[PDB]
């Protein structure tokens, strides 16, 4: 974030962009995903950081139960 | 003059460089692009074929991928340093 | 103005971000972040001297040209790691090994403050200390306490 | 100014433009048109890229009377430099039909604009010329050495056509004609042989008539044309050279290889005779069968 | 009942055509834009006499790239030169795509529609043309309303027309949203055709130029030697070759890439030339001296 | 039947580029990775129930605009068919 | 015939008829038009092969 | 006349941009086959009218036209190393007697 934002796409290609409808400065952080338009290249929604937790949360199993 | 430089630069348009991979003929020369894929490009009769040599950098139009002219060979600081040393 | 309004139009977002690997010199080789390599006519509006290796630059999306300059992008992970001088463990509290503390302090602390003296005599000051051998000897720890004494920003880092 | 003007290449677009401009001002039948020609210069090949009509009024009572709207040529130039900086003022076209001594004056006004020597491209829009209807001429300043003052004149520079790649693919696609000369087949170059002679015969006549005009109309002795004609009579091929005897042996080689290649085509045609003939013999058999097969069902 | 809503056959002059290939193709990758100047007659005949490039802009093509400030300014210069004629539309170049209007280029079209209701939007694709004239198409708006109430049939009443078909995604998007296409035709004068080919004096001057005789020798030598090689192969062709099934014969005797035929071709070219060569030399020698 | 049929042709232009459903957010949008390095925050539109879709499922996405047009896949790979030798 | 580009995108591309199939059919480097994406002409085997002949 | 036609036809074929090659992984009843288009990712795509889900067989290699991915022809044709080894090898010579001793 440079007070516009410097985004990096996953194909690896960098752009300076801006806010779309109205995207608060405080929402966009290093590592935060962003939704940007195909070709008009502007932020709509900040998206929760990283897609990698979702992948690994499948493996995760909750409090297994066995009687001691 | 400086603001005119920009308007001029936009009309000059970024150039693709390759380098002579391998002479094949006077009329057709094999270059490998800096950006990537291997090509067979052509040479204009404006630029003598004797200048063009293996490992010399060359500049080509995007539009048609044909060599317009020679460029001076890439500045490599390393072989400059090697020469200098002794004094 | 006519030129400046044309320049603004190009500057309208989006535009490409790239870096200058070098200026060949006049002409400039940019390394783009699209993973291609472009030799472009050096935009005379942009000072060649201001540009350096790995100077970040704005590059127009269509015809690749050095439109403008940008502040080099920064890594918060690196920033966060810097300034970890605190707490000063203090050499005292770092268990055992008097000898190593005395040795590190010769290599580091003394040259830091006495730096004028080093210049005069002209001999090199210690250019880095490597610590190696068994873990658990507090390689970590030492560096934190020492940096704090030398008042010098402590990056804890791994290459 | 600049003296590099060794070659002139001409986009066909220019040519197309020059008639277009002539008709939109409604100038015709000895009304003249002056426009600017734009393109590259300070370079050996002057590349005429474009042309554009200018305000021009023509007076017939005084031929040294005309209008040009000087301010307009500046203004238009400003716009086109913004479109493309490579275009610069490089002179002015005239529609002809012919060059004049008023075009000398006109040249002078464009000279001020131009940082090259102004190129005077005489485009005859009517195209009465058998060949090239376009001449290119460059105003040069030289002492005409004869006991006459410094003379300003328009010296012929051969010109050729040229097409940008981008235009050219489209030029070719538009065209589809069989051509007066394409350098195609035997019959096509053969037409050109008849044409090329009649070309020379008209061409030589022009020379004979100038020689009359010098001593009958007192055209200024140009020692330069007459000098070139001396070189024609001097370097002239003659017969009884050992060069005739050499051509004479060569004649015999050219017919002899032709003769043998004629004989070889005899063998190829004779081959096809046999192959088609063999098929016929078989055709007789399949025909007879038809009749035979009809009997068997009956 | 109502309007035909007819779409003009867009009659593109050769002069206009040549400036479009030049400015657009050269200007790759950066898009270029401009107006079309013409006259509209009938209800189906629009003659586009001229085109020009409006000064480049870094917004490339957008509603705002194009301007009235540019429009007026250029007009005024041509106004004096008397070569002024009404704006009949607008062009722009897509060098990276086929012929279709972006969502943006429709909006751009919509401002020119308000100006003049016969306004065309013409998408020029010049690098991925291999003949030049192909894959350039002219378009006109159709309303959102028009699609619902079915006013597409009216426009092409009693005419065969051409509806374009290349690009499947981008086309069907264009055909059922961006615009309605009808045929695009090129016309030119027979004064101009003479100019496009260009007559020269050096067409005929080259016919009495006698090229050197080292070059005649080389051709004599070369052509004959070559046919010696394929004449061995020809002997092989006809050694038997008379047993059934034609296909069988062509693989066994290598009548594929036919050696008989290749002998004939090399023979004919050389035969033709050696006759030109004697013919020119005879003419030169008497004629000069 | 006629219902199913009419709808299916309309919605589905083809080819259809498959995805993997990484997560759901309840607002009829999903986050999928396509075979392209850019992933795509998609709408769920039409057909397949929201409930029926559980994360880790492979999914059919529509090529013009990426939307969940259904499932018929169930992480079908050729590897399973090869192994499968009940025969 | 079946070919790979420089990048390896496997194209099925037509062989312009009445060209070599006597050495073309074994692997060899070949040239494809860029725009057309078709096999329009052939390369000698010398191109893009190390010159071991010493 | 036919020769002028022939040269023209050769011209028109070459134009075709794209043109690939997949393999039918499995067949479904929806007038489609799942194809792993080999240079690309996967595509589930409808059949061309000329060759249908009936005719198709699992694991058969196929031709495809352009970026459409409509069926062209089925290819029997398979690249395998054994086949490649045979071509180096050619027709094995030679009579028993020569070996015979
Ligand atoms: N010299 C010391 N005195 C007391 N405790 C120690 C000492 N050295 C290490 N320890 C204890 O062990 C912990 C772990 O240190 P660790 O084994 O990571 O040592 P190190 O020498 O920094 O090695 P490395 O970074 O290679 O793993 C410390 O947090 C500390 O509590
Ligand atoms: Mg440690």
């Amino acid at each position: 974030i440079i007070k516009k934002y410097v985004i990096n796409l996953k194909q690896i290609a960098k752009f300076v962009v801006g806010l779309g409808e109205r995207v608060s400065p405080t929402d966009i952080e290093e590592g935060m995903r962003v939704g940007v338009d195909r070709s008009k290249y502007n932020i709509e929604l900040p998206l929760p950081p990283r897609i990698d937790p979702s992948v690994t949360m499948m493996t995760v199993e909750e409090k297994p139960d066995v009687t001691y | 003059d400086k603001t005119e430089n920009d308007i001029k630069a936009l009309q000059s348009i970024g150039q693709l460089i390759g380098e002579v991979m391998k002479e094949l003929s006077e009329e057709k020369y094999i270059v490998k692009a800096s950006s990537g894929p291997r090509y067979i490009v052509g040479v204009r009769n404006s630029v003598d074929r004797s200048k063009l040599k293996k490992g010399v950098r060359v500049t080509l139009d995007i539009t048609t991928l044909t060599i317009m002219r020679i460029l001076p060979r890439e500045t490599d600081p390393l072989v400059y340093n090697m020469t200098s040393f002794e004094q | 103005k006519d030129n400046k309004e044309k320049i603004k139009n190009n500057r309208q977002l989006p535009y490409l971000v790239a870096n200058v690997v070098e200026v060949m010199d006049k002409a400039a080789v940019v390394k783009t972040s699209s993973r291609q390599t472009v030799f472009l006519p050096m935009v005379g509006l942009v000072d060649p001297d201001k540009l350096k290796p790995n100077d970040l630059v704005g590059v127009n999306k269509d015809s690749y040209l050095i439109l403008d300059t940008l502040p080099s992008e920064f890594d918060s992970r690196v920033k966060a790691m810097e300034v970890d001088e605190k707490p000063t463990e203090t050499y005292s509290d770092v268990g055992g090994l008097d000898k190593q503390i005395e040795e590190l302090v010769e290599a580091i602390v003394l040259p830091m403050k006495r730096a004028d003296k080093f210049k005069d005599m002209g001999i090199r000051a210690p250019k880095g200390a490597l610590m190696y051998g068994p873990p658990g000897t507090g390689k970590t720890l030492l560096a934190r306490a020492c940096a704090a004494q030398t008042n010098a920003t402590f990056l804890k880092l791994a290459a | 100014m600049s003296l590099q003007h060794e070659k002139v290449t001409i986009a066909p677009l220019v040519l197309l433009s020059a008639l277009d401009h002539y008709e939109r001002t409604q100038t015709k039948e000895n009304k003249r048109c002056v426009g600017v020609i734009l393109g590259d210069a300070n370079s050996s090949t002057i590349r005429v890229t474009n042309s554009f009509a200018l305000p021009f009024e023509e007076d017939e009572k005084n031929s040294d009377v005309w209008f040009l709207d000087h301010n307009y040529i500046e203004n238009m130039n400003e716009m086109c430099k913004k479109i493309n900086a490579k275009e610069k003022l490089i002179g002015w076209y005239h529609s002809g039909p012919k060059l004049r001594a008023s075009d000398l004056k006109i040249n002078e006004l464009f000279k001020k604009y131009t940082q090259n020597n102004p190129l005077l491209l005489i485009v005859d829009v009517k195209q009465q010329g058998v060949g090239l209807p376009t001449d290119a001429y460059v105003a040069i300043e030289q002492v005409k050495d004869d006991g006459t003052s410094t003379e300003k004149t328009f010296l012929h520079l051969p010109c050729t056509i040229e097409a940008e790649e981008a235009e050219e693919i489209g030029v070719e696609h538009l065209l589809r004609d069989v051509r007066d000369q394409a350098a195609g087949g035997l019959s096509i170059r053969l037409t050109n042989q008849l044409k090329s002679l009649k070309g020379l015969q008209s061409k030589l006549k022009d020379v004979v008539e100038y020689l009359d005009k010098v001593i009958n109309k007192e055209l200024p002795i140009n020692h330069t044309i007459l000098g070139k004609l001396q070189d024609v009579f001097n370097l002239l091929p003659n017969l009884g050279t050992p060069d005739d005897d050499e051509i004479d042996v060569e004649n015999h080689d050219r017919i002899n290889i032709s003769n043998n290649l004629q004989k070889a085509l005899t063998v190829k045609t004779n081959d096809e005779l046999m192959v088609i003939y063999i098929s016929n013999l078989v055709r007789s058999i399949i025909a007879f069968d038809d009749l035979i097969e009809n009997k068997i069902q009956n | 009942t109502g309007r035909d809503d007819t779409k003009e056959t867009v009659y593109i002059s050769s002069i206009a055509l040549l400036k479009m290939l030049k400015h657009g193709r050269a200007g790759v990758p950066m898009e270029v834009m401009g107006l079309m100047l013409g006259e509209f007659v009938d209800d189906y005949t629009v003659n586009v006499v001229d085109v020009f490039a409006m000064p480049q802009s870094g917004t490339g093509v957008s509603v705002e790239a194009v301007d009235d400030v540019f429009q007026a300014k250029m007009m005024d210069m041509l106004k004096q030169t008397g070569r002024d004629q009404m704006v009949v539309g607008w062009y722009h170049s897509h060098p990276g795509f086929g012929c279709w209007l972006s969502s943006v280029d429709v909006n751009t079209q919509k401002s020119f529609e308000q100006l003049n209701s016969r306004a065309v939007a013409v998408v020029v694709d010049p690098i991925q043309s291999v003949k030049g004239k192909v894959v350039i198409d002219a378009f006109r708006l159709i309303d959102t309303g028009a699609l619902i109430n079915n006013l597409e049939p009216r426009q092409t009443t009693s005419n065969t027309g051409l509806l374009n078909k290349a690009n499947i995604q981008a086309l069907i998007h264009g055909l059922n949203r961006h615009y309605y296409s009808l045929n695009i035709d090129y016309h030119k004068t027979a004064k101009e055709t003479k100019m496009l080919m260009n007559l020269h004096k050096e067409q005929w001057q080259s016919g009495l130029k006698m090229y050197d005789y080292e070059e005649k020798e080389e051709s004599n030598l070369a052509a004959t030697k070559s046919m010696v090689k394929i004449a061995e192969q020809y002997s092989k062709r006809i050694e038997e070759e008379k047993e059934l099934t034609e296909e069988e014969l062509k693989t066994r005797y290598v009548g594929r890439q036919d050696p008989k035929k290749h002998l004939s071709e090399t023979a004919d070219e050389t035969l033709e030339n050696n006759i030109v060569s004697v013919l020119t030399a005879g003419v030169n020698s008497v004629a000069i001296k | 039947q006629e219902e199913e049929k009419k709808q299916l042709e309309e919605i589905r232009g083809n080819p259809l580029s498959i995805g993997t459903l990484e997560e759901i957010i309840d607002d009829d949008h999903a986050i999928v990775t396509s075979p392209t390095m850019p992933d795509y925050y998609v709408s769920i539109l039409s057909f397949v129930d929201k409930e029926l879709l559980e994360p880790g499922c492979s999914v059919l996405l529509h090529h013009k605009t990426m939307s969940i047009v259904g499932v018929l896949q169930d992480d079908a790979d050729p590897m399973v068919s090869v192994m499968k030798m009940d025969k | 015939g079946i070919v790979s580009s420089t990048t390896g995108m496997s194209y099925v591309v037509r062989i312009l008829s009445t060209l070599d199939r006597e050495l073309l059919k074994p692997s060899m480097s070949v040239a494809l038009h860029r725009h057309s994406n078709a096999l329009v002409d052939i390369l000698p085997p010398d191109s893009d092969s190390s010159i071991s002949v010493m | 006349n036919d020769k002028v036609r022939f040269i023209k036809d050769e011209l028109r074929l070459l134009q075709e941009p794209g043109s690939y090659v997949g393999e039918v992984i499995k067949i479904v009843s929806d007038k489609k086959v799942l194809v792993k288009v080999q240079p690309e990712g996967k595509y589930i795509v409808d059949v061309a009218k000329d060759i249908n889900v009936k005719d198709l067989k699992a694991s058969q290699r196929v031709c495809l036209r352009s970026d459409s991915y409509m069926l062209h022809k089925v290819l029997e044709n398979k690249a395998d190393p054994l086949v490649s080894l045979m071509m180096v090898e050619k027709v094995p010579d030679s009579t028993y007697d020569m070996v015979g001793g």
